[PDB]
RNA sequence: ACGAGAACAUGCGCGACAUUCCGAAGAACGCUGAA
């Protein structure tokens, strides 16, 4: 999929007195990523339980916060600005607010699930 | 042969984790609708173990079907020869409407993460980790189902009952109950013989 | 007139239902016990022996058993009656033939949207009273939103007798909604609810419009 | 009997109370901690786990810690008995069962009087006002009849010790005194005689 | 929210908008600062981001949907502390003029909600985490 | 009898610890392969009660979601990534997607079935 | 003007009873509002 293939050109081997970090970025890691994760995990439950075709206008004020958290992260953690440059992570945000339904969030959701996944996977 | 209902509600004082199959620990969700649920089972062994508690125990009941006599009437019995079927009929209690909506008008979630270190003693490094429970203030509408086996033991039965739903109110419900979790209180609505004429006014 | 009455209707679980089979599947889980499944669809079923198994014993617990019963043809003759008798010179037929209730339509689509699976693995353990240790289990289960569609078929044998027989089964099948079917019930398991869509007279001049059972 | 002895009283601040947790908000600081706050009332709150595993811990080191532990279970025996124990082989149910304190409503009344936000930020992260009291319940299982009043007994030394210590965050940097105060302590369930029964 | 002049809606990819606007190259010595609202510096907006932060925790202590009396009092305090701000730092002037603030509270009293004033304060968060990110 | 094969040469016993115990992948369970394969039950009833000879695009969407829980699997366990790699199911998830037949996902399961039923032979 | 003709392998039957995903586990430590 895409994001097995951004992951492993994100991906690098950096060796440090012997060990060796398999690491996409220096300052990639699980939580840094994980926040804007429980972000999305409560705008999927959202969208999840409630079943509707069309994605509310809350889930929509949620995505634009989202897209706050994003630059917020950016600003903070290099790396996962780096990581979002890579992934392309906000256009898909902007795919799925012009299409309007749940089925590109899910979708989304799960392209996102996958980048984390293969990002474990590989580290 | 009569059959008396027990319907009501149970709210969460504190957060509630029942646990079913990054650190999420799930709580149990009823598929159907993805809401936290309480599953009857968990409800049944609890009073079960709470009232065994309060009545004498033998000392190894290793059966577990060799409680007191009148556990064994209310809750069931399997021992060989001596089958009792259960009068209690707990049922999973399922995420109420009302305190759904009050959730929805709110931007709250129906579940929790509440963060956990476990600190160690010779390294002192703390160990993260994360429970899901459900959010205080949610209720559960319960239904319970009494059968009259016998006329003259109802009484006595629903006295029991009664204990044991004392009792649980004082405990927790599932999850680590021992620090701050799971803890439940019971409102009764009705109630009422559903099947029958007995007379179910005064209990 | 040989009068056959049809009543068809749904049987919405209102809990996990239970039922247990032999079963196989692909991957067989660590479940020692899976439901009772429909092999040419593989969908769970509700087996109308469980149905007609639960009735028959509810209605007869309500009417009163006699006491030292060892066999089913001591019941009352009310339950022998419609349910059938088997008893050596005293042969009853059995009025109530109650079919197998197969998946719904309506369920297995409302499942196949929500991404859902029409069974579910309910976690459970048992807590020992002496070593205070949990031994886990797994029951697999039907989705309290799954509904079943059951077919029933009453034998006007007697046309005089046929409003006591009705009273007979509207007891049963409200003690039975107030039970539990087939499952571990007394755990949760197995909450029923039934919804009659018609009750008519598929065979014969009687008529069963003024007949009821819920 | 198997009789269920009732704690209930309240925990008064003296110093800016800080315990963590994982969450976000809108227009939440530039702070880098916030406090764990319970979802529903969106109030500070102290975890019941918290004050469970903070007298865990200074009854171990207080009563004598054997050296080179590695896990909970190898605690002293009272401690396993009150706090639970799940040692493979001598599992034993805790007699202590420990709720979580919410902001009590008298505190609220008051912050919400002279318009006192419930935390403050100390330069940055997020600590709980002096003047909250949070209202505790806890819960004694009678399980053996002669050692209720020992446990009970070690109930107030845990509860002396963290008196003078502090709860969660960095409390050798002035964050988390606290202060216990006991409304009564009756025998909700069973016939235990609880009259001459105190934790402090 | 509100609407600004010449039809504009007040969004946060409006936000997002008038932060690339704001931002410029300012190459010294053949490297580029990047400036935000004239060169606002971190901290003076990260005040007001306390400041705003303020208002919302007070707010957020009341369950109530409307804006209580003293969460518009402080806002209108907010108000007098953007003009002096704005006096005192061409920076913040421009910062302030450039976004509107005190319009978009003067539009949130009148509305006399929560949720309005979710949305400026979200407004305004999206305003400095761009404006921290383009840096 | 690939299966067989497999798991018979991933076949291992705790001699370290002098008491005898069977280990299969370096410590695998049904346990940790319980999400995995209850994910493919749900696909092999969704193929089934499906009537077409090819694989339809939900059934393609759900496999190519397999194959990322293949990875998050990997991932999460050392165990579930030998089994992985070792038996190489998800190389054979691919080839599945490649053919795009209702017989091959068929086949597909019939081989898995094989491997977790002859690991618990020979546990 | 078939070792033939007429003859339901049928009748009663709950895959059911007993069973808490529990027992323990601090969101953590050392971090000056300051040159």
């Amino acid at each position: 999929n895409f994001a097995r293939k951004v992951v492993e050109e994100n991906k690098r081997v950096k060796d440090n007195r012997g060990r060796q970090e398999i690491v996409l970025f220096n300052g990639l890691t699980t939580s840094k990523l994980r926040n804007l994760l429980e972000l999305i995990n409560h705008v999927y439950t959202k969208v999840y339980n409630s079943d509707d075709t069309t994605l509310s206008e809350d889930v929509r004020d949620e995505l634009e916060y989202l897209k706050v958290k994003f630059a917020y992260e950016s600003g903070r953690e290099p790396a996962v600005r780096t990581f979002i440059e890579k992934t392309y992570v906000d256009k898909l945000v902007d795919v799925v607010l012009k299409k309007n339904t749940k089925k590109i969030f899910l979708d989304y959701c799960k392209y996102f699930e996958a980048l984390v996944a293969y990002a474990k996977f590989y580290r | 042969y009569s059959k008396i209902r027990i319907v009501g509600k149970i709210d969460v004082l504190t957060g509630l984790h029942i646990g079913g199959g990054a650190i999420a620990s799930p709580v149990v969700r009823d598929p159907y609708s993805r809401l936290p649920i309480i599953p009857g089972s968990s409800i049944k062994g609890k009073m079960r173990s709470l009232l065994a508690k309060h009545i004498g125990l033998i000392p190894g009941q290793k059966m577990h079907n060799q409680d007191a006599p009148e556990i064994l009437r209310l809750f069931g019995s399997s021992q060989k020869g001596a089958i009792q079927s259960s009068r209690l009929q707990i049922s999973d209690a399922f995420f109420s409407k009302a305190s759904q909506e009050e959730f929805d008008k709110k931007d709250l979630a129906y579940t929790e993460t509440k963060f956990e270190n476990t600190i160690s003693r010779l390294t002192a490094v703390a160990n993260p980790r994360q429970i899901e429970r459900v959010t205080r203030g949610a209720s559960f509408d319960f239904h319970i189902i009494y059968n009259v086996e016998n006329i003259n033991e109802v009484m006595a039965d629903f006295e029991n009952i009664k204990t044991a739903i004392h009792l649980l109110e004082n405990d927790y419900l599932g999850g680590g109950g021992t620090r701050g979790n799971g803890r439940i209180r019971f409102v009764i609505d009705s109630i009422d013989t559903v099947v029958g004429d007995f007379d179910s006014s005064n209990l």
